[PDB]
């Protein structure tokens, strides 16, 4: 698999028993207590040596992965973000203020507020947006059957009793739009690629729940990428559009038995699982048609896992309790409901819903499941730890992160599309543009970075070579 | 359930106060 992608996750943040605290201050402590160099364009905003961004957004600490090229790397650097958040909070506890800061990789307080886990995908600019919209809406409406993180409470305000597949569904209100904080659209239309806008669209997806499960994050990014390849190539000839897709989004979420039927415009009546099976079958045909059996292993793995998950969801979803967040969480919830005869309104069930996402290794419920061997993993912890400080090798995040590690004292600022150097003696800053996501890689600049012992030597060697190393 | 005993061991104290106090600013 090769598609430039990334995940931005806003974390919930709680500072109990500190009347002097506010969410912006606590988010700043988290970002600042971890780190490094500033963001290039007054909130705390840091670029890390793994190429990630750590910053305060809307009174939430937010982690954005480096650009990666495949869904396994998306999982890996996204999981490293969880470790960075947990460590950041632990370091903030040693600041003079002494705050115990709790962080949650979820999307709602169950009281009407929501915050986002966004996926970004690089696409051909030429692909017509009307096709992007009409083929993605039904996919996004239904992919929560394996992407959902689970939620106790129905309706944005949480007043309805019961369990649902996703946290985000109740907050989406329209099909298409610019918004990210209110009246949220199934398809967000912002197109800000931080790359050659003549070549690339950046698809900014906002509808997904943050996932703890690595299998869920892998499927979320990997299946979406496969659907994007079909959309770009004009491969989908059928009409998957449904009547009232916003209503369908909510109704699919609110039926964890997975029997609710969408009403397709072409007359078909299909469950969300059934409609997902139609996308999967087209993806299989697409890959066979394009590559034969010359398919890369990861594409094959995504297709196989997508199919197995849908087959098991249709048979008995509880056999997925080691793979999907909403199933793993529901298994705990129903266990307590059976053991202690609890209605869905019980406060203990609300606590399980939230604490599932706590980043602490010793207290977060997903993390306890992993500790007891009750969750399947995709990557191992040693690789996650390495990904906290090393960038991916095959995107421009390589140059960004390695510059920060090796020449941090001489980096004035950095962003997705530039690194800005502050060289000794020069009374002027050197801005090195990194405009192509698939340049600035180890194959392009690794040897050069190895040889240079100073940022001055590096900027000298890069001078006039922008259209070699970076564009 | 062995696992429910593990979850019981780690759940936040004052569960009702904890849930009531978990109030977040809207994000994206
Ligand atoms: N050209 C691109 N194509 C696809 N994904 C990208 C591209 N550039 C950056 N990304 C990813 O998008 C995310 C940007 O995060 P952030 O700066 O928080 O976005 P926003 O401006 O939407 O808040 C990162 O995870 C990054 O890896
Ligand atoms: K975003
Ligand atoms: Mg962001
Ligand atoms: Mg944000």
């Amino acid at each position: 698999m090769h598609r430039v992608m990334g995940i931005e996750t806003e974390y919930g943040i709680s500072v109990p028993h500190q009347p002097n605290a506010n969410a912006m201050a606590a988010s700043s402590q988290v970002v600042n207590a971890y780190a490094q160099a500033r963001w290039d364009f007054g909130l705390a905003n840091v670029i890390l040596t793994n190429g990630a961004r750590l910053y305060v957004d809307h009174a939430h600490p937010e982690y954005s992965t480096p650009e990666v090229t495949n869904p396994r790397d998306a999982v890996l650097w996204d999981k490293a973000g969880e470790r960075i958040m947990a460590e950041a909070a632990r370091r903030a506890a040693d600041l003079p203020m002494g705050w115990t800061i709790q962080l949650y990789k979820n999307n709602t307080d169950n009281k009407g507020a929501s915050y986002g886990c966004h996926e970004n995908y690089l696409m051909n600019r030429s692909t017509p947006f009307a096709d992007i919209v009409r083929h993605l809406i039904p996919f996004f409406v239904t992919r929560q059957v394996f992407c959902g993180a689970g939620r106790v409470g129905i309706g944005a305000d949480g007043r309805g009793e019961g369990f649902q597949l996703s946290q985000r569904a109740d907050f989406f209100e329209v099909e298409v739009g610019l918004e990210t904080t209110l009246k949220r659209p199934i398809i967000n239309t912002r197109d800000e690629p931080h790359a050659d806008p003549e070549k690339y669209r950046r698809l900014h997806v906002i509808i997904g729940d943050a996932n703890m499960s690595e299998i869920a994050t892998y499927l979320k990014l990997g299946t979406t990428a496969l659907v994007l390849a079909m959309i770009e190539d004009g491969f989908l000839s059928q009409d998957f559009s449904v009547e009232s897709p916003v209503g369908a989004l909510r109704a699919v979420s609110h039926d964890p038995t997975l029997r609710y039927q969408l009403r397709l415009h072409d007359g078909r009546r299909l469950t969300a699982v059934q409609l997902q099976m139609e996308y999967l079958e087209q993806a299989r045909k697409y890959v066979e048609d394009r590559f034969g059996t010359d398919v890369d292993d990861m594409t094959r793995d995504v297709l196989d896992r997508w199919e197995t998950t849908l087959v098991r969801l249709a048979d008995d979803p509880m056999q997925l309790s080691r793979d999907l967040d909403w199933v793993a969480k529901l298994s705990i919830l129903e266990g307590y409901r059976q053991r202690e005869n609890l209605p869905w309104s019980a406060h203990k069930l609300q606590l399980v819903d939230l604490q599932y996402h706590d980043v602490r290794p010793d207290r977060g419920l997903y993390n306890r499941l992993v500790a007891r061997g009750r969750m399947n993993l995709l990557v191992d912890e040693a690789a996650v730890r390495t990904a906290m400080h090393e960038p991916p090798n095959d995107t421009r995040a390589y140059f960004r992160g390695r510059c920060l590690a090796k020449f941090g004292a001489e980096i004035a600022a950095a962003s997705w599309d530039s690194v800005i150097f502050d060289l000794p003696g020069r009374d002027s800053l050197q801005r090195v543009p990194t405009l192509e996501p698939l340049r600035g890689t180890r194959a392009h600049v690794g040897d050069l970075l190895d040889r240079c012992r100073s940022a001055t030597e590096l900027v000298a060697a890069l001078t006039g070579g922008e259209n070699l190393y970076f564009q | 359930d062995a696992i429910l005993d593990e979850i019981d061991d780690v759940l936040e104290e004052n569960a009702e106060e904890f849930v009531r106090s978990y109030i977040q600013k809207g994000g994206e």
